[PDB]
């Protein structure tokens, strides 16, 4: 009557299986990493250099004041 | 069928890494001859570059 059933695998098998290393490789060389450091180190300085050169200047006008004060 | 991607996490996590590599790199060195004298099998005979496989 009944026929043999017990656990096997479906007809035409089971799908593939990836079993190889995989690690992609991001994407960026090292000489662009350098310029891009090298070019925020430069806008860096020259922002500093601009607002450093504006504090001088207000010190010498906190100095001046103090000047006038003075006698 | 999802085992690989978990290897592959593991292999990120340490594979690359300087600190693991100089954790392990030239630790522990043996020569396939004192492997094969001293007894040793498996892993600790394929990674001296011993080819057997039981």
């Amino acid at each position: 009557a009944s026929k043999v059933k017990q656990d096997m695998p479906p007809p035409g098998g089971y799908g593939p299986i990836d079993y190889k290393r995989n690690l992609p490789r991001r994407g960026l060389s090292g000489y662009s990493m350098f310029a891009v450091g090298i070019g925020t180190l430069l806008f860096g300085y020259w922002s500093m250099m601009k607002w450093n050169r504006e504090r001088r200047r207000l010190q010498i006008e906190d100095f001046e004041a103090r000047i006038a004060l003075m006698p | 069928k999802n085992f690989s991607f978990r290897i592959d996490e593991l292999e990120e996590m340490l594979t690359n890494n300087r600190i693991w590599r100089n954790r392990t790199v030239d630790i522990g060195v043996v020569t396939a001859e004192d492997a094969l004298n001293y007894g040793f099998s498996g892993v600790m005979l394929r990674g001296s570059g011993i080819q057997w496989d039981l």
